[PDB]
């Protein structure tokens, strides 16, 4: 999955 | 590919495990860009989307709309330090704000490009803000 916060994706 | 990412929870009417409550925010906040770059039909999710939308007036009663405005110019700068959310309100504003970050990169075109810049989801959803946003949920939609 991609996410827009930093320590996810 | 962007296109083709799955939202586990956009048709939910409950949720009722505190283990999902990240992976909850983390999707719905890309779905407010998704939704948009991608014209998908803002109305066409459940009752748990509907009431985090609600955030979005919770940020503007809290920040007002010129500090809104101001917030989305500098972060499109951390304004928010998540390390600082500690409150109810607080917590529901700062997803507000970060819904209306990722609303209006997708109203200017912008997507991927901003993937990974918002911060850390895991220093906003300590235990106690998983807790207040989870028991808050369950209260509305019981």
């Amino acid at each position: 999955k991609s996410s827009f916060f930093s320590d996810r994706g | 590919d962007y296109e083709d990412a799955v939202f586990y929870f956009v048709d939910d009417d409950k949720i009722c495990s505190r283990d999902s409550i990240i992976d909850l925010i983390d999707e719905y906040i890309t779905w407010r860009n998704h939704v948009i770059v991608f014209n998908k039909d803002i109305t066409s999710c459940g009752r748990l989307y509907k009431e985090l939308m609600k955030f979005d007036d919770v940020a503007i009663r809290y920040y007002g709309i010129d500090k809104i405005n101001e917030i989305v110019e500098a972060m499109s700068d951390h304004y928010i330090n998540f390390t600082k959310v500690h409150d109810q309100e607080s917590l529901f504003a700062t997803i507000g704000i970060c819904a209306k970050i990722t609303e209006h990169w997708g109203y200017k075109k912008i997507s991927e490009s901003r993937f990974q810049s918002l911060g850390n989801i895991t220093d906003l959803m300590t235990d106690d803000n998983i807790n207040i946003l989870i028991l808050f949920l369950e209260k509305k939609l019981n």
